[PDB]
């Protein structure tokens, strides 16, 4: 019956469901807990390279706020 | 298919190489309840018919694929030697079981679908309409089947009844010879031809008098088919002399031999 | 009688409605989409498929087999070298040798099918005046060498040793119309 | 891919059927006639009966 | 780490084109009145490791006539390619992330076909040969349309980049405004996959199997692995472009979720489409790209420089 | 035995399964008997649902099904696309005609069975056989295939 | 980095199977077996000969056609232009006269492929 | 041993055997492999009289019938002798594959075999095997060969083709055999 | 036969057909497998008077 | 048996696991099934075995034999003729 053909298509589905949410959940991992940042534009670039700069650990990702000034 | 090749087995054992039907009648009678299971296979394969069609018949990409390819004229199809829906195609008038009928074909109603542009795609819609032509003469077949015996009451061609060779002296030595020697067959020759699917299908058959052919030369259709490929396949592509070749509807088996 | 399969050319004029149902038909691919309607409506049918080998095609008595030969109810062989199977052989396929036997009986010392010659057509088994000869239900035989399809008297009684129940089953289903 | 001539070679299925059933009696050359055509089996069998 | 997102896409996407050559020969069998593939494991959920480890088994053809290095480099070149098409798709946040991704797929995609043209001639027998020019002409048919459909929708899109459709695709599939050109853009990814109807650089009823006739075993391979990725490939592609799965910024796997099931479907029709049609003759795949879709894509493209002008709906640049 | 012969066999049984389970035959029909082996692809019997697909090029094929009358003209032409077939490679010799010459045999221009040309692994009788004897014969050579030793073989050398 | 990474991976991963495909199986070479395929009987000639091009003109054409589109691609940033009348009859000219001349040759019969 | 219980038994002597499934010509023209070919001092000091694959088991089958064959040591050698360099050096005008030799010392060329002979599968070369390619084959003399079983020796250029085509690239698959200059022979 | 009543709405419609009414599988419609015995009639020739053969 | 299964699926067989000593867990071939139920199982009557048994003869075979191709059981073609030319046995004894 038609509904034997599901098995391999739920091993399917599953695979096609884990790139993307791998890559979320190891963005967020590697970024601080947060999204990874998109530099399009070199404004961007510079604004990431700025928040490195000012981290005071090299990591764009470990934002500051005002307990800094 | 796999549904009539049971119809075979059940008349004679095989479904395919039945060997039923014989100088002076068949084989065997048909068994109890067949004629009532080609009834049930009879009524649905209109159906079956109408879904291929429904895929085929009017899709753009099939139509590309056999519109105007392998056209044949109705005068190069006659000096070819063409027969079957090679003629037909090209809108000849003609088909033996009409013109020179055999068995009981002048008893049954049917008509022959004629093509109008000799192309692979009115010989395709020849042989789906035959189809369904086909199934209008079994359904007579299947109301008119008479009583009676299926060989020839003649004990010098058709070998008796089991029964009779098991209890009558002429009969035994009737099967006897029939099963050795053979019937011997008064000298001459025929031609003898029948619209076989594939087309005209004869036998120039001699006899010497002995129960041995002398001579039995096969007209097969395809043979004169497939010497008219080059001629078909002009100013065409290699996928459509693809197509040709199963216009022409070839088995090699005949034309070989 | 005749019909045309290909012949619709009542050439007519055309309206709007029917040059955009023409045009609604290229452009939106209707009659390739009644193509995929119907493999889908395959897709949802029960398919015809049989669990081979734990199921099996339908047959019937008529069946051409595996051939064997056959006794009476005493034990007694039924073929009596008469040989009017090997003569209406097509394929010439058996091969047969017969003397009398140490009780003075007719019975053959050879019965040989080649049954790689054999065309399987039956010939033998409407020939044979006393039952002798069968082909049986049986189409699997397959075997590794083309050696083993030689089959010899001790086979062939074998065979019939072994298939004589249905065998005979099947001879009392058809041989009224035999 | 145009194709500009079709030499069709055939006799690779050629099996000397012909001679063959001058070697048969009548009944025994009837097979011979499934095996031509053999997808119109019984076709074949009904053209060689009515000859005969 | 990022070589675990690396795993955690190559894998899956090979696993998923194995379990498609099964979906496809089910799916196929079904519509057929058979089964497919049932004993091989559990409703023949072996059989796709069974036909690899068997083709990885078998001598690979080394013929005498062939140019080797070519010869091996074409199916090394197929699946290469066919990977490396993944890496910038956003589902929804891409491994790589492209300013111009959709043009990196066009040019990958388009290198793709000297895989097929440099096996077909390294092969030296006259029905890979066929194989080959066949490519040639597919090429010329569709790649002339293709990157203008794109253009056309893209020009709604603002950007090539391919996150930036999930942002155009918020509140609406581009399907509604631009279903004549996602009509074009799938029968153009039919003939981009060499998938019926426009199977012909394999064609087997006419070249027995054309471009790869003379290649066996694991480098057989690789050209079928490469064939049924690109598949679920375009068909990623086609549902990210055209048919916007859910995007919550706070919810990210459901748009992946969304996102495999509408490219589930998407190549469940191909399997279909397969099943169903026959073979275009490869002279009537060029007419139908040059005289149908060609005047078709470059009325609809200026109608699209058109739209955003006259109705001020010209997008973001960023 | 050892802990080394052991896993020896297990790899045999592996690579063995592999093989039984994507038997590809060529494309490749002689005569009536053909015609049947079309039967046993078609939806009855479906033999795609034991891993049996027909693939056109010797190169990409494991078994050739010799169905039907091997003539001497066709000879060669046999011989050629088993030598292209790569190893490991069978053949099943099918019907009376491609197992010893048949309804032929006594002909000027048949070969009397294959096997003068080609190595056969399984002889399935019939004229035609069945599909389903056809199918019989295609699941002994599976079996067949399932005692091959080869590297079990190797070990012992 | 990441970019030049994963598709050196892509290579390693392909590289690795056609190592695995021509180095585990067994092997046995002759003549007959490596021979090129003509379905049984052998070619009559090289494959090398020439093989005739029927569509030689829409190929040449398609040369001509992929540097309008090149034309094309830059559209997306030259919508944001303050000169939009200017832009617009710029595109709009370009697709008519490449429309014109695809008709010119479609009229010409230069999308019939040759006999 | 073997005479000392079957005594009558019969013992055939081939010198290598080339053929095409053999170990000898495939062997030198599988050299092309390493680029350059060792040979114990270039080949000229080894004189091989190499048989024919076909005659060898003609001589063997014609020895099942021979009165005249029990109880005796038949040496079944090629026609001509040759030195292994130009023997060599006509394998690869065979297959037109480029020759470039070099002379490699014998215990230096045990080392490689013994490494080859590591191998778990089928070693392409072991130690013995380096041996025996430069062990010279022992001149004719007293024993009965193949004329005496009724077999003519086929010449190596007559049937080396057969062999070595296969090992040629496409370019010169085609070369015909006149197209290769025979080997030179040696009369010791 | 066995199919849901809406998975035959949805294959009847998918083909624009009554498939229910022309099912391609076999049930019950069918011959038994088992038949009662025939008994066949004889031809003309079975006579017992003004039958000489060379008459006919 | 199912009778509400379509022609061809509403009979079936679960061979055995052990036959004539041979493991069938996995190995089992239609070759298997024994005279008096291949009748039935391949619809050649509706009758099974049980109800309707076949006619008991001393000479059938009282165990039903599988396909033994390939094994030490498989069937060997011999003459079955004696020798037909007989040789003259010259004298055990000299003759001077
Ligand atoms: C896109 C995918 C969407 C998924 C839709 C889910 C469909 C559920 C389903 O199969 O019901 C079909 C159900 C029966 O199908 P049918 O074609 O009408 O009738 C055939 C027989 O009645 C069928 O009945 P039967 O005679 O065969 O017996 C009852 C039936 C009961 O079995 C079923 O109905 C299948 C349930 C699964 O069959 C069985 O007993 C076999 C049980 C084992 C199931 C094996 C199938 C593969 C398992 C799939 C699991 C998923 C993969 C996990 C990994 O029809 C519906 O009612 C569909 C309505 C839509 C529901 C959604
Ligand atoms: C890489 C992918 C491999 C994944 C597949 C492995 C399992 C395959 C076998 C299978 O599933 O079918 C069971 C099969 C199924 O039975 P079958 O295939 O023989 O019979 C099929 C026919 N019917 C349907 C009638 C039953 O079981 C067997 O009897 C065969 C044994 C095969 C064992 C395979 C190897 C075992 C694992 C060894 C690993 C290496 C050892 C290292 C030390
Ligand atoms: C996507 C898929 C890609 C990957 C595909 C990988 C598939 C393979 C899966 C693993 C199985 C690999 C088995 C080898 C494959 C078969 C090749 C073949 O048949 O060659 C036969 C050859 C034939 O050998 P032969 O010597 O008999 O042949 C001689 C010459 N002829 C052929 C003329 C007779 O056998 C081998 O060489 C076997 C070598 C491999 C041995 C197995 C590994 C050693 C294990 C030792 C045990 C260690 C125990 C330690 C603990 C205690
Ligand atoms: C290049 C190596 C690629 C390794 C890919 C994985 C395949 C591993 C199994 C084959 C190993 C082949 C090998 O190197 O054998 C030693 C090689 C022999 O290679 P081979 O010719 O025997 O390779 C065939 C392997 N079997 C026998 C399993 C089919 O011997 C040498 O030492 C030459 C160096
Ligand atoms: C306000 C402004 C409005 C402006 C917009 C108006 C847009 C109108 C809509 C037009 C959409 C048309 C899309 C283009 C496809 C097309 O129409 O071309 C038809 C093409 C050729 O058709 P043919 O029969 O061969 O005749 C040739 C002359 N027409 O035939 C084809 O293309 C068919 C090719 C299909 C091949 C099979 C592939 C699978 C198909 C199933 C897909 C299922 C999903
Ligand atoms: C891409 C889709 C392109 C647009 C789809 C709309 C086409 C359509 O409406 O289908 C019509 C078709 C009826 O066919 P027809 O008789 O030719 O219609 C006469 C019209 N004057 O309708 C039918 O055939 C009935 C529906 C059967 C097919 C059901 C499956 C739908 C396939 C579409 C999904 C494609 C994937
Ligand atoms: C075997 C052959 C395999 C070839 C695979 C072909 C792949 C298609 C062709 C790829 C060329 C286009 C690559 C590209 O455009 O990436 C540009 C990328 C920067 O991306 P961008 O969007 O500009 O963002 C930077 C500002 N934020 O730039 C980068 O991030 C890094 C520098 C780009 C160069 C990478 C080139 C691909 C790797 C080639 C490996 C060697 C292949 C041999
Ligand atoms: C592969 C795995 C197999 C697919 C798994 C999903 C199958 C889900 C099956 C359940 C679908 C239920 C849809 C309702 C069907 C019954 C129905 O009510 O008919 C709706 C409609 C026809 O309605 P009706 O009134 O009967 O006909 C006359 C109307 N003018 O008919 C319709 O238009 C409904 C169309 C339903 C389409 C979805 C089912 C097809 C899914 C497969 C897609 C193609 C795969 C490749
Ligand atoms: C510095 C130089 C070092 C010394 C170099 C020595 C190189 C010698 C290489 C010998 C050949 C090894 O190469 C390998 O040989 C085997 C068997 O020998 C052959 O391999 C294959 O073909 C033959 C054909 O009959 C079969 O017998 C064999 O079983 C099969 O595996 C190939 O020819 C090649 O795969
Ligand atoms: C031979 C080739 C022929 C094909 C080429 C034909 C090109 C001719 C194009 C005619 C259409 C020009 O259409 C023209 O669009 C511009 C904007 O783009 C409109 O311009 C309008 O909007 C713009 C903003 O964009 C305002 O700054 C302007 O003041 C206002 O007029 C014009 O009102 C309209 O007339
Ligand atoms: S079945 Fe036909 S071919 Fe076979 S032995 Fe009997 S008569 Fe001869
Ligand atoms: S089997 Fe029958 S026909 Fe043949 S020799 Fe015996 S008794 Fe006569
Ligand atoms: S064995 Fe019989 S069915 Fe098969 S090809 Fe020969 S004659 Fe035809």
């Amino acid at each position: 019956m038609w509904f034997e053909i599901l098995p391999g298509l739920a091993i399917m589905g599953v695979c096609l469901v884990i790139p993307g949410v791998s890559t979320a959940y190891i963005h967020k991992f590697t970024n601080g807990g947060k999204e990874k940042r998109v530099a399009r534009v070199q404004y961007q670039w510079y604004l990431m390279e700025r928040d490195r700069r000012i981290s005071g650990v090299n990591r764009y990702y470990v934002s500051k706020g005002l307990e800094n000034i | 298919r796999e549904k009539m090749f049971e119809f075979y087995e059940r008349v004679s054992g095989a479904r395919m190489h039945a060997a039923y039907i014989r100088p002076g009648g068949v084989h065997q009678d048909l068994p109890l309840g067949l004629l009532d299971d080609i009834y049930e296979f009879s009524k649905n394969f209109s159906l079956r018919i109408d879904e291929v069609e429904e895929m085929l018949t009017n899709n753009r990409i099939w139509r590309n694929r056999t519109v105007d390819i392998g056209v044949v004229t109705a005068e190069d199809a006659l000096n070819y030697g063409f027969s079957g829906v090679m003629l037909r195609g090209s809108g000849i008038q003609w088909d033996l079981r009409k013109t020179q009928p055999y068995d009981v074909y002048d008893q049954v109603e049917f008509d022959v679908p004629i093509g109008s542009r000799g192309d692979c795609y009115d010989r395709y819609l020849c042989r789906v309409e035959e189809m369904r032509q086909s199934l209008r003469i079994i359904e007579q077949c299947l109301n008119k089947m008479p009583p009676g015996e299926i060989k020839v009451d003649d004990a010098k061609v058709s070998p008796p009844k089991r029964a009779e060779m098991k209890t009558s002296m002429e009969s035994l030595i009737h099967h006897f010879k029939l099963y050795t020697e053979g019937y011997q067959v008064p000298p001459g020759a025929t031609y003898t031809a029948i619209e076989a699917p594939k087309g005209e299908f004869g036998v120039y058959l001699v006899s010497d008098g002995s129960s041995r052919p002398y001579r039995c030369k096969i007209k097969a259709p395809g043979f004169a088919h497939l010497a008219g490929l080059d001629k078909m396949s002009k100013g065409h592509m290699l996928a459509d002399v693809v197509a040709i070749i199963g216009t022409q509807d070839i088995v090699f088996g005949e034309i070989d031999r | 009688t005749y019909k045309y399969v290909n012949k619709k050319e009542q050439e007519s004029e055309v309206d709007m409605k029917s040059a955009t149902d023409n045009a609604a038909r290229i452009l939106m691919w209707t009659e390739l989409i009644r193509g995929l309607g119907m493999t889908l409506s395959y897709l949802f049918r029960e398919p015809a498929t049989i669990n081979y080998p734990f199921e099996k095609g339908p047959l019937s008595p008529r069946f051409r087999g595996e051939h064997a030969l056959r006794r009476y109810p005493s034990g007694e062989e039924r073929c009596i070298a008469c040989k009017l199977c090997e003569a209406i052989c097509p394929a010439q396929a058996i091969t047969i040798e017969a003397e009398p036997r140490a009780d003075g009986s007719r019975r053959t010392t050879r019965y040989d099918i080649d049954m790689t010659k054999c065309i399987y057509c039956g010939f033998c088994q409407e020939a044979c005046p006393v039952d002798a000869i069968v082909e049986g239900p049986n189409f699997e035989f397959s075997t590794e060498t083309h050696e083993e399809l030689l089959y010899n008297k001790e086979k062939l009684l074998n065979n019939g040793d072994k298939w004589e129940a249905e065998i005979a089953a099947n001879i009392q289903a058809d041989y009224l119309y035999r | 891919e145009m194709v500009r001539k079709c030499d069709p070679h055939i006799g690779l299925l050629h099996r000397g059927t012909e001679k063959l059933i001058e070697y048969k009696t009548y009944l025994q050359a009837l097979p011979y006639f499934d095996r031509l055509d053999y997808v119109s089996m019984m076709c074949n069998e009904q053209a060689y009966s009515i000859a005969v | 780490m990022f070589f675990i997102n690396i795993l955690t896409l190559l894998v899956p996407i090979l696993i998923a084109m194995a379990f498609l050559t099964l979906v496809e020969r089910k799916i196929l069998g079904y519509m057929q009145l058979r089964k497919g593939p049932n004993i091989v494991g559990p409703y023949g959920i072996l059989q796709p490791f069974a036909d690899a480890m068997k083709l990885f088994m078998k001598e690979p053809m080394r013929p005498l006539t062939t140019s080797m290095s070519l010869f091996i480099i074409a199916p090394t070149l197929s699946l290469t390619l066919a990977l490396s098409l993944w890496v910038p798709l956003p589902m929804p946040h891409p491994l790589i992330n492209l300013n111009l991704g959709i043009l990196f797929i066009l040019a990958t995609s388009s290198l793709s076909v000297y895989s097929i043209l440099w096996s077909g001639w390294a092969s030296n027998s006259k029905y890979s040969l066929f194989g080959a020019l066949r490519a040639v002409a597919q090429t010329i048919s569709y790649e002339v349309t293709m990157a203008i459909i794109l253009l056309s929708v893209l020009l709604m899109n603002g950007s090539y980049s391919l996150q930036t459709l999930i942002t155009t695709q918020e509140h609406m599939w581009l399907l509604l405004p631009a279903w004549p050109m996602a009509m074009m853009w799938f029968i153009s990814t039919l003939a981009e996959t060499n998938r019926a109807p426009f199977d012909l650089t394999e064609g087997e009823s006419e070249l027995v199997s054309g471009f790869n006739v003379e290649y066996a075993a694991g480098p057989f391979a690789l050209f079928f692995m490469a064939e049924y990725t690109n598949i679920i490939l375009m068909n990623a592609l086609t549902t990210i472009i055209f048919l916007g799965p859910l995007y919550y910024i706070n919810l990210p796997e459901l748009y992946s979720t969304n996102f495999m099931m509408e490219a589930l479907l998407l190549s469940s029709t191909f399997l279909w489409i397969r099943a169903s049609y026959p073979r275009f003759r490869y002279d009537q795949l060029m007419h139908l790209l040059w005289k149908n879709f060609l005047p078709l894509t470059l009325a609809l493209c200026m109608w699209h420089i058109s739209l955003p002008i006259f109705t001020a709906g010209v997008p973001p640049y960023m | 035995r050892s802990r080394a012969e052991y896993v020896v066999t297990k790899l045999d049984d592996l690579i063995n399964w592999a093989r039984r389970s994507s038997l590809w035959p060529m494309t490749f029909g002689l005569a009536c008997c053909a015609v049947e082996m079309m039967h046993m692809a078609a939806p009855r019997y479906d033999m795609d649902r034991f891993g049996v697909v027909f693939r056109a090029s010797p190169r990409q094929a494991d078994v050739m099904i010799v169905a039907g009358t091997l003539t001497n003209k066709m000879a060669p032409a046999l011989r050629k696309v088993y030598d292209q077939m790569p190893e490991p490679r069978y053949v099943v010799s099918m019907g009376s005609c491609a197992n010893g010459g048949g309804y032929y045999h006594y002909s000027y221009s048949v070969v009397r069975g294959c096997d003068r040309i080609v190595p056969v692994d399984i002889y399935v009788p019939g004229c035609p056989p069945t599909a389903e004897a056809l199918l019989y014969g295609i699941l002994q050579l599976q079996r067949k295939i399932k005692r091959e030793q080869k590297l079990k073989i190797w070990y012992r050398r | 980095m990441n970019l030049y990474t994963v598709i050196f991976i892509n290579i390693l991963l392909s590289l690795t199977l056609i190592l695995v495909a021509f180095w585990l199986p067994q092997m046995n070479l002759y003549s007959e077996k490596a021979n090129p395929y003509e379905c049984g009987f052998d070619p009559t000639s090289s494959a090398r000969l020439p093989f005739s091009m029927k569509f030689f003109l829409v190929a040449i054409t398609f040369l001509l056609f992929d540097l309008e589109i090149a034309l094309l691609l830059p559209l997306p940033w030259a919508i944001q232009t303050i000169k939009t009348s200017t832009m617009m009859i710029m595109a709009f000219i370009l697709v008519t006269i490449l429309s014109l001349g695809l008709a010119y040759e479609w009229t010409q019969k230069g999308l019939e492929w040759t006999e | 041993e073997v005479r000392s219980v079957f005594p009558e038994a019969i013992i055939i002597r081939p010198s290598d055997i080339f053929g095409r499934e053999d170990r000898f010509l495939n062997h030198f023209a599988n050299y092309r492999w390493f680029l350059a070919v060792p040979l114990v001092s270039l080949g000229f000091k080894t004189v091989k009289q190499p048989v024919y694959v076909a005659d060898v088991s003609k001589g063997i089958v014609n020895a099942t019938k021979d009165p005249d064959a029990v109880g005796k040591t038949f040496a079944f050698t090629g026609p001509n002798r040759y030195l292994l360099f130009h023997l060599v050096k006509y394998i690869f005008g065979m297959t037109h594959r480029t020759f470039i030799p070099y002379p490699l010392p014998l215990f230096v060329y045990s080392w490689i075999g013994k490494l080859f002979g590591l191998s778990p599968f089928e070693p392409w070369t072991t130690k013995d095997k380096v041996e025996r390619i430069h062990i010279s084959d022992v001149m004719p003399t007293d024993l009965p060969g193949l004329e005496d079983l009724g077999v003519q020796p086929t010449p190596l250029e007559l049937k080396s083709i057969e062999v070595l085509r296969r090992h040629r690239t496409y370019r010169w698959l085609s070369s015909e055999i006149e197209e290769t200059k025979p080997a030179k022979t040696v009369n010791y | 036969a066995s199919a849901t009543r809406v998975i035959q709405k949805l294959r009847n419609w998918a083909s624009g057909q009554d498939l229910q009414a022309k099912l391609q599988l076999r049930y019950q419609e069918i011959a038994k497998r088992t038949q009662p015995p025939p008994k066949l009639p004889v031809g003309p020739s079975h006579k017992l008077s003004n039958n000489y053969y060379c008459t006919r | 048996e199912d009778n509400k299964q379509f022609f061809g699926r509403h009979r079936w067989v679960i061979y055995t696991t052990e036959m004539n000593g041979k493991n069938t867990f996995w190995d089992v071939d239609g070759s298997m099934v024994p005279p008096e139920w291949h009748r039935w199982l391949h619809c050649m009557t509706d009758d099974p075995p049980t109800t309707n048994p076949p006619t008991a003869r001393k000479f059938i075979w009282t165990n039903h034999k599988f396909n033994v191709s390939a094994t030490p059981e498989q069937y060997v073609p011999y003459s079955t003729t004696r020798k037909k030319i007989h040789e003259w046995v010259p004298p055990s004894t000299p003759y001077k």
